[PDB]
């Protein structure tokens, strides 16, 4: 509807200098086109009547001059319209991506990432590709139609008769067609996103597919999705063709009726043969211009009204607390729970944590153990302010965890995931991930601290060697060591080792046991079994969301 | 003479949107000038 | 180069011909109006309306046929591009990231088929209308039509000269779009890690660099558009001026009709001139998809051997391997070992010694670069793909779980849907039934992407159930020893060492821990890509004292 276009104009406002230039030129373009027929008719009649070489040359010369003047302005206008289209598209994509990252983690479980990417790719183009031709035709018809209506002075009391019996017929059909056209476009979009998700899944996890030999199954699934999209495409095209047919028939009928009425006027009215054909031209032109303008306006409305979910994502407010501000220069490292109970927001009414009251202090390693699905990982997530507790509170240094600044909290408190994920890029940019500035002297110390230098040197370009997507060019132990180095390089005060030693071999399992060597860190280790944490100062046993 | 026309009035609109007319060449921008 | 864009279209060749005959009929009907009604200044109104209505109906039918044919072509091409993409070797997907591949599959095809749909009908319509106009002009005056047709080819020289530039520009634009999509997907897929390390603004900036690289090329695109729009109009007006001059020299009263037809033929030529740059741009855009469609894979073709009975006799003969991106470094150095039915062979070694590479080689993902690997006396490529991947099953070090129902994840890849009793049996055997029955929706429970909803050992249990539902002949276990719970561990050891179904299987247990390697028939120590020691637990421990677990 018009509400979304108002937002579209709101974000299109920075491009006004291009729009005024485009309006400026197209006005010049049409004022140039309005002069060509004069000299064309002049040269035609001079060639047909008594021939004269001299008047011929002047007429053709002025025709050439005006043809230069109009053509330059037309091409010079199309260029700027095309450029502002791309500017709008890029701004829309950038703002959509900047808004997606701001969402809470619950949003990313409810929606598939492949569909998100397919929407970000396709819906913005659907939003902005119509500009270089829809706006040009609409504006040109809008300026030209005013002149033909102003020629109502030919026969005054009949163009009102045009206005009062032409509108209601056309307007209703446009509304009826648009109501279905917008819906079918929205369905086409929500089907194409679902089709793209299949390609996302098939290509992302291709090694498993090849291990199970199911390439043809995925091909069949994608072909089914493409057929589902093709049906909607055909429906939209057929309905558009039907609307075009009915529009043509209505225009022909009304023109025939007015021709009959104009003939009926000439017997006694203030009309003559010379005036009648003079009037008919203006009436035909105004009818064609208005019937093109209505169609263009309706199409422009629904194109925007089709990709509504992009606007919904753009202005969605995440389910997060207000950003923190606290950032003391010194952080003690004391963290404690207070009757913390949690249930995941995506499937609530299913308590994972019943109640926890443990406390941690610096230099005293604490081990958390429990069966599969006990709730250790959710405790680690709550410590990192990834989810908010539904009961009680999490206090760090006697302050609520949500009150610390994001860039400071995530610099002081870091963790190692159960299965870490590494981003594509150089190894030094993975170890120093998320840091504005980091010298190689710190990265090489972090590599030594994580027993990583023994294999980094063997790479193709040393520490500058590229790593494939998701870390698919390294062994599992090498990924684990890089993840450990990533947490170590940030000199954290609170370190959470969520099953970090699972993928390592016995030499590294025993060598890195002394995480409290510095003696000024609050270290939490999560272990599947009690044996590996016999050295822990404090041991917490968790089952069914309750600690022993 | 007023020779008939077999092409759309505007060349930048797809022929599917042609909107057939009765007067043909009498409808173009040349007749908007007229005099 | 243009021939590919016509080869991808030439599947139907019948609907397009019918549309062409329909548009020819419509053009004839529109041309026939004045000779029946009267040329100018007209009981006579009825037949004219009848002709107009007939033309409108014919146009509607032609448009419907053309739209349906274009939808069919779009669907076929978009399916075939993906079908050709999935055939490439596993090395190819290390050079091209998934966020680039799916951007190429989904966006390039939908742009090429949109440009083709928008341009083909326009070109045909203006071609037939220009042909009719030229046919009239031939009756107008033969010689002037001849000179106009003679000077017409001169106007094609400049677009022909500037043709390649559009292709090389569009290739860069499309590759920048693909690179941007890669960053978007990589940021969106791993959101918890991005949030944990607070690198959101870094991802935004990295996306903005690609957007800036696109914005730089878009300006040149707009400038080229403007200059082309200048040149085409200048040439179009020059065409009519250079023949008005000839008419002036010639003067003969019938020249008026011929000039009024030339001023329309010149607009048809002007439109056909603007058609060309879009054809060049479309040729440029489809560079990568028409490389995917015909790039020959490096893998050997699959055979046709499907024995009804098979035994998991797997043996290695001096196998050596090197990953394609670093061929100068040999990851494996002359391995040689044999598997037999009923025995469990444990592969043990430090991190990065090549165990998972051995597992990948056994699954025929990569071909050996030395020696030969044989299964039951036959090389792996000689077997049918589906048969080979049914008889050989494995559990990855990080098993991927697809976002669908648990009954379909366990039964993934099978040629037919198993009965519910088979899935229940497999889930009980792997121990997954201890937690599957606790889910509110049971086996119909939806699974979030990559198994994010499941716990640690539950993923390994589901992967083992998926591997066991096929009743494989060779079983590989990369990490289903550590993360498993107490019940699942007992089930795993029971199936490995005491279940009756042992004697039909050969097991390659890959694990660097002592959890289950004590009872293995053979223990192979892999250090630096080469086997160092071999033998049973007592034989291995005797020659080194406290071989491992010193503390
Ligand atoms: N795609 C690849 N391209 C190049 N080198 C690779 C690739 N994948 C692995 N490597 C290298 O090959 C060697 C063997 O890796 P592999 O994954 O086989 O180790 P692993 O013994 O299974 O390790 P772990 O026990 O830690 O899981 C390592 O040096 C690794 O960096
Ligand atoms: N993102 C999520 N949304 C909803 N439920 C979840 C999510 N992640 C885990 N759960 C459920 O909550 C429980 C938390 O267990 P978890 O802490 O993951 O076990 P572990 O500590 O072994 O990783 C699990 O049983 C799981 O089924
Ligand atoms: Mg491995
Ligand atoms: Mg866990």
């Amino acid at each position: 509807n018009k509400v979304l276009m108002w937002r579209l104009l709101k974000l299109s406002r920075p491009d006004l200098p291009l729009l005024v230039a485009a309006f400026f030129f197209l006005v010049l373009a049409v004022l140039g086109e309005t002069l060509i027929p004069h000299y064309s008719g002049r040269v035609i009649d001079i060639l047909g009547g008594d021939f004269d070489p001299h008047a011929f040359a002047s007429a053709i010369f002025f025709m050439c001059l005006f043809s230069f003047g109009s053509s330059l302005s037309a091409g010079c206008r199309g260029g700027c319209f095309t450029y502002t289209m791309s500017r709008i598209n890029l701004r829309i994509r950038e703002q959509l991506f900047s808004s997606l990252l701001r969402q809470d983690l619950g949003f990313f479980q409810e929606t598939k990432t492949g569909e998100l990417n397919s929407r970000l790719s396709s819906d913005t183009t659907l939003m902005s590709n119509w500009l270089p031709l829809n706006a040009n035709v609409l504006l040109r018809s809008l300026v030209k139609v005013v002149g033909l209506y102003g020629f109502m002075l030919s026969i005054s009391p009949r163009l009102t008769l045009l206005s009062l019996l032409h509108m209601p017929f056309t307007i209703a059909a446009e509304k009826v067609y648009n109501t279905r056209h917008q819906e079918v476009l929205r369905e086409i979009q929500d089907a194409v996103a679902r089709a793209g998700q299949v390609v996302r899944e098939a290509v992302g996890g291709l090694q498993t597919v090849r291990s199970f030999g199911a390439e043809e199954h995925e091909v069949c699934r994608y072909k089914e999705a493409l057929e589902q999209c093709r049906q909607l495409y055909w429906r939209r095209d057929l309905e558009r063709a039907l609307y075009l047919l009915v529009r043509r028939v209505l225009h022909l009928g009304v023109q025939m009726l007015m021709l009959s009425c104009g003939l009926q006027q000439m017997q006694d009215g203030e009309l003559t043969q010379g005036s009648l054909l003079s009037f008919m031209i203006y009436q035909e032109s105004v009818g064609s211009y208005v019937q093109t303008l209505v169609y263009i306006y309706g199409d422009m409305l629904s194109n925007v009204g089709a990709a509504e979910k992009v606007f919904s994502y753009m202005d969605r407010q995440p389910n997060l607390p207000s950003p923190g501000t606290l950032a003391p220069t010194t952080l003690q490292g004391v963290v404690k729970f207070q009757d913390v109970s949690f249930a995941y927001p995506n499937r609530p009414d299913r308590p994972v944590l019943k109640g926890l009251t443990f406390t941690l202090r610096p230099g005293e390693v604490t081990a958390l153990v429990g069966p599969n699905g006990s709730g250790k990982s959710t405790v680690a997530a709550l410590l990192q302010n990834l989810y908010q507790p539904t009961g009680g509170q999490v206090l760090l240094d006697e302050k609520p965890i949500s009150q610390y600044e994001h860039c400071y909290l995530h610099s002081q408190v870091v963790s190692v995931g159960q299965e870490p994920v590494l981003f594509s890029g150089s190894v030094r940019n993975n170890i120093a991930y998320g840091l504005q500035s980091c010298e190689d002297d710190k990265v090489m110390a972090a590599a030594q601290a994580a027993h990583a230098d023994d294999f980094i040197q063997e790479m193709e370009h040393g520490i500058y060697t590229d790593v494939g997507e998701k870390g698919s060019q390294l062994a599992a132990g090498q990924k684990q060591r890089l993840a450990i180095a990533r947490a170590l390089v940030r000199d954290p005060r609170v370190l959470i080792l969520d099953e970090a030693t699972s993928a390592l071999d016995v030499q590294c399992e025993q060598a890195l046991q002394d995480w409290n060597s510095r003696g000024d860190r609050t270290v939490l280790v999560i272990a599947h079994r009690l044996q590996t944490v016999q050295r822990a100062h404090q041991i917490l046993v968790l089952q069914e969301g309750k600690l022993q | 003479q007023r020779v008939r026309r077999l092409l759309p009035c505007d060349l930048d609109i797809h022929p599917s949107h042609r909107l057939l007319t009765l007067m043909n060449n009498c409808v173009c921008d040349g007749a908007v000038w007229n005099a | 180069p243009v021939r590919r864009l016509l080869g991808c279209l030439g599947s139907e060749t019948r609907r397009l011909s019918l549309f062409l005959v329909l548009v020819v009929l419509s053009s004839l009907g529109e041309m026939a109006i004045p000779f029946f009604t009267g040329r100018l200044t007209d009981r006579n109104l009825t037949l004219m309306s009848i002709l107009t209505i007939a033309s409108a109906v014919l146009e509607f039918v032609g448009d419907g046929i053309y739209n349906n044919t274009m939808g069919h072509v779009h669907s076929h091409l978009q399916g075939e591009v993906f079908g050709a993409v999935l055939r490439q070797e596993t090395e190819f997907f290390q050079q091209n990231q998934t966020g680039n591949i799916m951007s190429r599959v989904t966006e390039d095809t939908s742009t090429l088929s949109d440009s083709l749909s928008e341009n083909l009908s326009l070109f045909l319509w203006y071609l037939v209308r220009g042909l009719c106009l030229l046919g009239i002009m031939l009756w107008g005056s033969v010689s002037l039509t001849m000179v106009t047709l003679i000077t017409l080819p001169l106007l094609f020289l400049l677009p022909k000269k500037v043709g390649k530039w559009y292709q090389l520009l569009e290739v860069q634009v499309r590759e920048s779009l693909a690179k941007s999509s890669q960053v978007a997907i990589e940021a969106l897929s791993a959101m918890p890690t991005v949030r944990s390390f607070a690198n959101e603004e870094g991802e935004a900036q990295k996306f903005r660099e690609k957007l800036q690289e696109i914005k730089t090329l878009n300006q040149k695109e707009a400038v080229a558009y403007a200059v082309n729009s200048w040149t085409t109009s200048i040439s179009g007006m020059l065409l009519k001026v250079g023949i008005l001059y000839i008419g002036g020299q010639l003067v003969s009263g019938n020249l008026v009709t011929f000039v009024l037809y030339q001023m329309q033929f010149t607009q048809a030529v002007e439109v056909l001139l603007s058609i060309y740059p879009r054809v060049q741009k479309a040729v440029g855009s489809s560079e990568k998809i028409f490389e995917y469609l015909d790039r020959t894979p490096r893998c050997p073709p699959s055979g046709l051997l499907t024995p009804l009975h098979l035994e998991g006799l797997v043996q290695f003969q001096d196998v050596s391997f090197a990953y394609p991106n670093r061929p100068d470094v040999l990851v494996l150095q002359g391995l040689t070992f044999t598997l037999r039915p009923g025995e469990v062979t444990a592969l043990v070694g430090p991190n990065g010694s090549g165990k998972s590479t051995v597992a990948a080689l056994l699954q025929n993902l990569y071909q050996p670069t030395g020696g030969q690997l044989l299964l039951d006396g036959k090389p792996l490529p000689q077997y049918e793909h589906r048969y080979l991947h049914r008889q050989v099953a494995a559990v990855g070090q990080e098993p991927q779980v697809f976002g669908r129902s648990l009954q379909e994840n366990i039964a993934y890849g099978l040629t037919q849907k198993p009965t519910m009793e088979e899935i229940t049996a497999a889930a009980v055997k792997s121990g997954a039934h201890s937690f599957i029955s606790g889910l509110p929706q049971g086996y119909d429970t939806e699974v979030d992407e990559a198994g994010s909803q499941l716990s640690g050992g539950q993923r390994q249990a589901v992967a083992l159930a998926r591997a066991l539902i096929r009743k494989p002949c060779v079983l590989i276990l990369d990490d289903a020893t550590s993360a498993l719970d107490a019940n699942s561990q007992l089930q795993v050891e029971q199936l490995l060492y005491e279940s009756p179904e042992r004697y039909s299987r050969s097991v390659l247990l890959i694990t660097q821990h002592l959890s289950l390697v004590e009872q293995a028939d053979h223990i192979l120590f892999l250090e630096g890509g080469a086997i160092r020691e071999g033998g049973t637990h007592q034989q291995l421990m005797e020659k080194k004292g406290c071989y491992w677990a010193m503390v």
